């Protein structure tokens, strides 16, 4: 039961690493970059950064103890780009349409 | 103009490192074709950068505007990555004409409105006075791109 | 690597590159050929230390970073006439003007 | 290599490879083996040929290149002896 709903989770995750979804999916593939990306603020405000590759790894090495705590730790990741950007820029759109990606197979898990 | 930066919105990874003696001004051209500059480097520094595909810089002394080589050549226009590398931006003095060297010492050691009170050539006057400049760059890049063409 | 070198005597100044692995000999055949004065007839100097046919620049104490092409290293050269070799002789460069008021 | 003379108003005679002389552009000029700078004072000629072997070393180089020096003081007689000069 906890086993196959974390091959769901990694199913789901291998879906949001996907070429289909690469166009809004790419800002989220690894950790932010702050020195790249120029942001002075970004740990003021963001106590618990997130990405997709962070999540990988920590599927891989098994310390999801169930599927609530996959998912939110990819609404953490979410939640941390609406919290530092402004409302109408591209990230906060690109992360809303990969969301819809992540909440329809989630919510369709078999539990 | 013909000069300017795609709006691409597609990333690319970017690594500016700075091996000149000058503290380093990176500047931007925007989607219009205006210059917009960025934070400076110091000397023998290095920084990752994130740009986008189509994207167009160049580069200047911070204090003076002497015109700086990337990749030994004026402009950098990044590509898209492949496998996640970083593409290198490496940042040089090039090799100036002995005049051009004998004009910036002098410029950094009088002010100008005491150029023209120096026993000196009066042509070297206008020389003194014509200082390095970005928009001057700029417009005989476009023409010999248009030569080019 | 490579060092850059004026030699000079009297009021005459040689530039030339040469390396580190390099020989005094090896440089008094340059001399030879621009001077028309065989190694035998020659003699090198770093500062006031004469130098040995057999060692080399980098023995002498000559090194790529104290011998830049923007800021070449001096060799002193003196002649024999005669039988009996002259004295070390350089004559020195002008000198600048002073500064002028604008400036300081 | 062919090597030039370049001589002074002090009576300074200085010795370099032809190649690197023809770095100025009024040389050029006059060559095509011995050549007189009747108001070019020692002091700022042998410094316009130390400028021509840094010109011929990093030209072309690829390794990174470092700034020419040029103390205050021969400054204004330099500028005027490159422009004379055409280099
Ligand atoms: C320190 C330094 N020293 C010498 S240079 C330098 C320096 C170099 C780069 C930067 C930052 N990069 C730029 O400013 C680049 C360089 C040049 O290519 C132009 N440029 C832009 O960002 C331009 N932007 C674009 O062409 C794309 O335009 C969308 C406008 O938004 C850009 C970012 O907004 C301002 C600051 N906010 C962020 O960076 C938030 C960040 N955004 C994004 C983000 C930004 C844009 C898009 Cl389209 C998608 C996601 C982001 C992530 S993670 C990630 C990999 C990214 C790319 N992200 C997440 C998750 N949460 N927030 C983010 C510009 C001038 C319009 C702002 C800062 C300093």
């Amino acid at each position: 039961k906890v086993s196959e709903q974390l091959k769901c989770c990694s199913g789901i995750l291998k879906e949001m690493f996907a070429k289909k979804h690469a166009a809004y999916a790419w800002p989220f593939y690894k950790p932010v970059d702050v020195e790249a990306l120029g942001l002075h603020d970004y740990c003021d405000i963001i106590k618990h950064p997130m990405d997709m590759s962070t999540i990988k790894s920590k599927l891989e090495a098994r310390e999801y103890r169930d599927a609530q705590e996959f998912g939110a730790d990819v609404r953490l990741m979410f939640s941390n780009c609406y919290k530092y950007n402004p409302p109408d820029h591209e990230v906060v759109a690109m992360a809303r349409k990969l969301q819809d990606v992540f909440e329809m197979r989630f919510a369709k898990m078999p539990d | 103009p013909v000069l300017r930066s795609v709006n691409s919105r597609e990333p690319s990874q970017v690594i500016f490192c700075n091996r000149s003696p000058r503290v380093v001004l990176p500047v931007w051209l925007n989607f219009d074709g205006e210059p917009q500059p960025y934070p400076t480097l110091p000397p023998g520094t290095g920084r990752r950068i994130h740009s986008y595909r189509g994207h167009l810089w160049l580069f200047r002394d911070a204090g003076t505007h002497d015109g700086l080589l990337v990749n030994q050549t004026e402009l950098f226009v990044p590509s898209l990555n492949v496998d996640g590398q970083p593409i290198f931006a490496n940042i040089t003095l090039p090799v100036y004409t002995l005049k051009e060297r004998c004009l910036q010492v002098v410029r950094s050691l009088v002010k100008p409105e005491n150029y023209r009170r120096l026993d000196i050539v009066r042509s070297l006057y206008e020389d003194l006075e014509d200082h390095p400049n970005v928009q001057k760059d700029l417009e005989r890049l476009t023409q010999e791109r248009i030569a080019h063409q | 690597m490579d060092v850059f070198l004026m030699i000079r005597r009297h009021k005459t100044t040689i530039f030339t590159d040469a390396k580190e692995s390099s020989t005094v000999f090896e440089l008094k055949r340059i001399v030879e050929g621009i001077l028309k004065r065989p190694p035998d007839e020659q003699r090198l100097y770093k500062d006031d230390q004469l130098l040995d046919d057999g060692k080399t620049l980098g023995e002498c104490g000559f090194t790529s970073q104290t011998a830049r092409p923007q800021a070449p290293a001096t060799v002193g050269l003196a002649f024999r006439a005669d039988d009996t070799f002259e004295a070390l002789c350089i004559e020195p460069f002008s000198s600048p003007p002073e500064l002028p008021d604008v400036m300081k | 290599m062919m090597y030039v003379k370049l001589i002074s108003s002090d009576g300074h005679e200085f010795i370099v490879k032809r190649e690197h002389a023809l770095t100025s552009g009024t040389i050029k000029a006059m060559l095509s083996n011995e050549v007189n700078f009747r108001e070019i004072p020692s002091h700022v000629l042998s410094k316009v040929c130390m400028y021509f072997t840094y010109k011929v070393r990093y030209t072309n180089s690829s390794t990174e290149i470092p700034e020419f020096p040029i103390a205050p003081e021969i400054a204004l007689e330099l500028l005027m002896a490159a422009n004379f000069l055409d280099c």
